């Protein structure tokens, strides 16, 4: 999806391993803000929010906590008190055209910036000026959705960057979204210390 | 709200949207300057109609903005860079005069082919016919028929359209407001609202005046020993007391002396500094000599280059099949997309011309952060200037034996100095007089200090009295003798290379006191240090958000351009030319006294 439509899954009931993604070399940015992926095998939350985009190569340091930018005022807020990871990667391959990719879109003005975990799919002219709009898009009344023009002959800070953020809350339901826990080999006829489901 | 958040959001409608219609116009341009097939002509056209219509809506746009309301130096920058009207101000039916003037000139010069009367079958074109004919003959009458051939082609086809191109663009010039198109053309070196750092237009003019009449005396030095030289050449044509022969300098028309290197070295018995054989008998490949390159510029502590730089460029000529321009050029192309398209070949030039275009390449990559009306050098010396710098260190004997292209055991005397800096004078000294005074000429007929019925006799009077070069033939007013080079028949500005020249010094002794060089500056080199590329990367990352003078003072520490870093770098050859011109007369005589 585009970064003004950013597509939100919930993940519920069901294992999630996350060394497959931690292990994985496919991945660019892999920061993790308020847990560190060691760790992340072992606890349990309630509920996964997966949230999916496509930027710029220089946009992916403004999917952060704290940040100011087009991407954290206009398209996508993050908290400042943000449990989960932010995964990047380059698809220059798979988003980009020869003629150009103009599938993606990033709001370029708003009256306000945007609170944490929202989406604005809103198409009204945007009104920089005392006059009105009238919903045509003249002097000082400017279109706010601008479109990305993706093509694969791009820099690095250029070319599009998929990210996944992952939320990770904890609420006062039983939290069901555990990590896969092992199995080490059963043994017999031993003095052992046995931990069959806790 | 206020008047300055509404320009600050159409300059963000603009810059996005204009950062990408650059973007297709400029890959339209390189899939033409690659891949010469008319269609990619048709696909540059629409692309650049595309782009000037673009142009057209947004000047429109940014007009009803003004400036007064505006407090932001940068902002105000921007909005003053477009509300510029260019040919809109003038009615449509003079604006299509002019371009149609501009294409037939364009036409005129690039399909102009003279040869010999009596002998038509087939006729040489500029480049490279007669290019080869004014650098390598030996024979008077032959470069004199060949000369006066071409200007009397050119001059009179020319003429009525020049003399209807200064009415055309004095009228614009004045519809926007200026003096003439020499203030229009002065103006890019204007600064306005810094305290102390401003600049005006009318002192460019004196600027260039003081400057000039201290390169005099050197290039009186460096004249009189080429004409001596000329004179052993050439026994019974040059005057010791009078100018030298127009036809005689290597070139066609003057611009550069560096073909009159073979008949005019000191010690031609010494060996030279060629390196091309070295690079032969290790089979350098132009991919090596750009990592080289690159070598360089990562030494000095700048960015190395992109992987899409060395995936998209084209270093090699293609092919028979395939068609491309052999000039080199770096392209910036937008959104970090940087090439270079150069016909690289195993020789000296070539590989200074490589570390000139990376320059030209670093540049541009330095004010990527910038936005896009602001991506630009802060004036047009700069952006030639820093790449100029690159063409100075690399031709350095210290830097051939750093990258092993030179024998360690090589010996650095005196007098392999004093030839590669006269050599480095016949390139860079020599062209200081021509530009100088054709930017002075084309200055006054904009003005109108000159009639049109009195341009050659002016013209020539200001030859004899700055290049020192006399005409072999008077020329009437049928002849437009100026307008036979590139830049002044196709609209170009021509100071760039003089304060290219001049700006090219000035960095070249910033940096080498950055890099605390204890010796001459022409034996300098500015590889392995870091705050030298540090004090280089200050300006080079500002691009076009300060004044030119604010730049100057933070690589120079100097307001104002400067004419003594120059005379350093050639101060062992000064003193050589004093010491060579006892018996010699230097200076020149404006009377016709060797021929006319
Ligand atoms: C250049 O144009 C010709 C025209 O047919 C085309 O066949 C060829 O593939 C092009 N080459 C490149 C490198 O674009
Ligand atoms: C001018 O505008 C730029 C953005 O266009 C901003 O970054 C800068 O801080 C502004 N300068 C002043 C003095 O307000
Ligand atoms: C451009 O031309 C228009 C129309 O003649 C004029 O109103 C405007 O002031 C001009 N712009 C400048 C910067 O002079
Ligand atoms: C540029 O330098 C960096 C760090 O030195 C290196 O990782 C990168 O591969 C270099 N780029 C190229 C194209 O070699
Ligand atoms: C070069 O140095 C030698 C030895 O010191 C000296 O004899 C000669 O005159 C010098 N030549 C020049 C041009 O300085
Ligand atoms: C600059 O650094 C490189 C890296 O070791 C070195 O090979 C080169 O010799 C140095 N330049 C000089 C002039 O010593």
């Amino acid at each position: 999806a585009s970064v003004y439509a950013w597509n939100r899954k919930r993940i519920s009931n069901c294992v999630a391993d996350y060394s497959v993604l931690y292990n994985s070399a496919s991945f660019s940015t892999f920061k993790c803000y308020g847990v560190s992926p060691t760790k992340l095998n072992d606890l349990c939350f309630t509920n996964v929010y997966a949230d999916s985009f496509v930027i710029r190569g220089d946009e992916v340091r403004q999917i952060a906590p704290g940040q100011t930018g087009k991407i954290a005022d206009y398209n996508y807020k993050l908290p400042d008190d943000f449990t989960g990871c932010v995964i990047a990667w380059n698809s220059n391959n798979l988003d980009s055209k020869v003629g150009g990719n103009y599938n993606y879109l990033y709001r370029l003005f708003r009256k306000s910036n945007l609170k944490p975990f929202e989406r604005d799919i809103s198409t009204e002219i945007y009104q920089a000026g005392s006059t009105p709009c009238n919903g045509v898009k003249g002097f000082n009344c400017y279109f706010p959705l601008q479109s990305y023009g993706f093509q694969p002959t791009y820099g690095v800070g250029y070319q599009p960057y998929r990210v996944v953020v992952l939320s990770f809350e904890l609420l006062h339901a039983p939290a069901t979204v555990c990590g896969p826990k092992k199995s080490t080999n059963l043994v017999k006829n031993k003095c052992v210390n046995f931990n069959f489901n806790g | 709200s206020t008047i300055e958040e509404q320009a600050k959001t159409f300059l963000d409608k603009f810059n996005h949207e204009a950062e990408d219609l650059f973007y297709q116009s400029s890959l339209a341009s390189w899939n033409y300057n690659t891949n010469i097939t008319e269609e990619n002509v048709q696909n540059m056209n629409n692309a650049g109609d595309k782009w000037s219509a673009f142009l057209k809506e947004q000047s429109t746009l940014a007009q009803m903005y003004p400036l007064q309301e505006i407090q932001n130096l940068t902002v105000k920058l921007q909005l003053q860079a477009l509300q510029q009207n260019g040919s809109s101000v003038l009615s449509e039916d003079k604006s299509k005069r002019l371009n149609t003037i501009l294409n037939t000139m364009s036409t005129i010069y690039s399909t102009g082919k003279v040869c010999n009367p009596d002998n038509p079958q087939e006729c040489l074109l500029l480049e490279p016919g007669l290019n080869e004919i004014m650098a390598n003959s030996l024979d008077y009458n032959e470069r004199l028929w060949a000369w006066e051939s071409w200007r009397s082609e050119v001059g009179k086809q020319l003429r009525p359209l020049y003399e209807e191109y200064v009415v055309l663009k004095n009228e614009m010039a004045r519809a926007n407001h200026y003096e003439d198109y020499g203030d229009y053309w002065r103006g890019d070196y204007e600064v306005n609202g810094v305290d102390g750092y401003d600049y005006s237009r009318g002192q460019l003019i004196e600027d260039v005046e003081h400057t000039f009449e201290e390169i005099k005396p050197l290039y009186e030095h460096l004249h009189a020993y080429v004409r001596a030289k000329l004179m052993n050449a050439y026994p019974s044509y040059i005057s010791p007391i009078g100018c030298l022969p127009a036809h005689l300098l290597g070139d066609m028309w003057g611009r550069f002396w560096t073909n009159l290197y073979s008949l005019t070295v000191p010690f031609g018995q010494k060996p030279n500094i060629d390196v091309t054989d070295a690079m032969v008998d290790q089979a350098w490949d132009a991919q090596r000599i750009f990592k080289e390159a690159e070598k360089f510029f990562v030494s000095v502590g700048l960015p190395n280059m992109t992987q899409g730089f060395w995936e998209n460029s084209m270093l090699t000529d293609p092919g028979n099949v395939q068609k491309a321009v052999c000039h080199p050029t770096a392209w910036d192309l937008g959104k970090g997309d940087f090439r270079i398209l150069m016909c690289t070949k195993v020789t000296m030039d070539d590989f200074l011309t490589a570390h000139h275009e990376m320059g030209h390449i670093q540049y541009d990559m330095a004010y990527a952060a910038q936005p896009f009306l602001l991506r630009n050098g802060a004036n047009e010396g700069f952006h030639e200037a820093v790449g100029e710098i690159m063409s100075l260190s690399a031709a350095t004997p210290k830097h051939l034996k750093s990258i092993g292209l030179l024998s360690p055991d090589f010996q650095e005397d005196n007098e392999t100095e004093i030839n590669f800096l006269l050599k480095q004078a016949l390139t860079i000294v020599g062209t200081l007089p021509f530009t100088y005074m054709l930017e002075k000429w084309r200055w006054m007929v904009f003005k109108g200090e000159i009639p049109k019925d009195q341009w050659m006799k002016k013209w020539w009077e200001m030859k004899r009295e700055i290049v020192g070069v006399v005409e072999p033939v008077p020329h009437d007013e049928t002849y437009c003798d100026p307008a036979s080079l590139f830049h002044v028949s196709n609209d170009y500005s021509f100071i760039r290379y003089y304060t290219r020249t001049l700006y090219q010094f000035q960095f070249q002794e910033a940096l080498c006191q950055a890099a605390k060089h204890e010796g001459p500056l022409h034996k300098c080199d500015i590889s392995n240090s870091t705050e030298a590329g540090q004090k280089l990367f200050n300006m080079l990352r500002l691009g076009k958000s300060e004044p030119w003078t604010l730049a100057l003072e933070n690589v120079v520490g100097a307001k104002n351009m400067n004419v003594r870093p120059l005379l350093n770098y050639f101060e062992p050859l000064f003193t050589w030319l004093k010491d060579q011109n006892k018996n010699s007369f230097v200076g020149w005589s404006t009377d016709w006294s060797p021929y006319a």
